[PDB]
């Protein structure tokens, strides 16, 4: 536990984990992508509607 | 000590027996040798070399 | 940035490398492993003549360069060569050795000179290590692991060599492309540049070892 190191009042946000990937993960990989997530089928055009 | 029954530790790996002079000859990438059997019959002193 | 029919061969009883860093004598032994399967067509690019196209990297890559002059450079590895993906890449600078793990925007006729014309951008790096002939290489992706397998002969052949370990690398990455890197002369001339090009697959096969502890002959069952 770092509860008293990695908190703050206010609130820390500068701690993040990836949510929405297409697919699973690999042994020992890393995904460090900024992309957009479509979930429909509406064909996204780099904007978050 | 050589040529005598001794309990031994090699790098973690321990047994019992008798250790002699070889004329094998190990690539720098080798540290142990095997046999048919794949039991250890050869190996690399860390310090001597 | 500067913008600039198949053919094939039969790879007899190459490809072969050592799997264990264990030292044996005088045994047969066998393993499955990702192999070269044996008498596999192989493609081949020559060097006007200018062979550097995108190929496949499925699970695994033989590699054979037979030069006289030192043209062929290194590679560059990856899934979607541009910015949108992290990608790998191995060069002689004809100096050092650089490895550079980073989010590279590659140019499409990527290509050194007798300079350095590569890439456009480098963003996020998480690794670095800058530090008559025949030259088989066999790379490897697992949990990972980026494994390098090599060996030189002076004097494609039809005989036996067996390769020896020489880096693993913890890059973490997904490979499903790669490209080869050249070096062009002075408009522009080329060289002497045939290489080679197979696929790996899960064999297992039966290997001797003699009494010095050398692998000289395998059965692909
Ligand atoms: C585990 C993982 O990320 N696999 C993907 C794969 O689905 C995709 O086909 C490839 C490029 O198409 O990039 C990678
Ligand atoms: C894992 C990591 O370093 N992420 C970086 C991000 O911080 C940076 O903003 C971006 C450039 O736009 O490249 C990536």
């Amino acid at each position: 536990n770092s509860n008293n190191l990695d908190s703050k009042v206010g609130g820390n946000y500068n701690y993040l984990y990836r949510l929405f990937r297409k697919s699973n993960l690999k042994p020992f990989e890393r995904d460090i992508s900024t992309e957009i997530y479509q979930a429909g089928s509406t064909p996204c055009n780099g904007v978050e509607g | 000590v050589k040529n005598k029954c001794v309990n031994f530790n090699f790098n973690g790996l321990t047994g019992t027996g008798v250790l002699t002079e070889s004329n094998k000859k190990f690539l720098p990438f080798q540290q142990f040798g095997r046999d048919i059997a794949d039991t250890t019959d050869a190996v690399r002193d860390p310090q001597t070399l | 940035c500067v913008n600039l029919p198949p053919a094939y061969t039969n790879s007899f009883t190459r490809g072969v490398y050592y799997p264990d860093k264990v030292f044996r004598s005088s045994v047969l032994h066998s393993t499955q492993d990702l192999f070269l399967p044996f008498f596999s067509n192989v493609t081949w690019f020559h060097a006007k003549r200018f062979d550097n196209p995108v190929l496949p990297f499925n699970d695994g890559v033989y590699f054979a360069s037979t030069e006289k002059s030192n043209i062929i450079r290194g590679w560059i590895f990856g899934t979607t060569l541009d910015s949108k993906t992290q990608s790998l890449l191995i060069v002689n600078n004809a100096t050092n050795v650089v490895i550079k793990v980073c989010e590279f925007q590659f140019c499409n006729d990527p290509f050194l000179g007798v300079e350095f014309r590569v890439y456009s951008s480098a963003n996020n790096c998480t690794f670095e290590y800058v530090s008559k002939n025949l030259r088989e290489f066999v790379f490897k992706n697992i949990d990972g692991y980026f494994k390098i397998y090599s060996k030189h002969t002076p004097i494609l052949p039809q005989g036996f060599s067996a390769l020896e370990p020489l880096v693993d690398l913890p890059i973490g990455i997904n490979i499903t492309r790669f490209q080869t890197l050249l070096a062009l002369h002075r408009g522009w001339t080329a060289g002497a540049a045939a290489y080679y090009v197979g696929y790996l697959q899960p064999r297992t096969f039966l290997l001797k070892y003699n009494e010095n502890g050398t692998i000289t002959d395998a059965v692909d069952c």
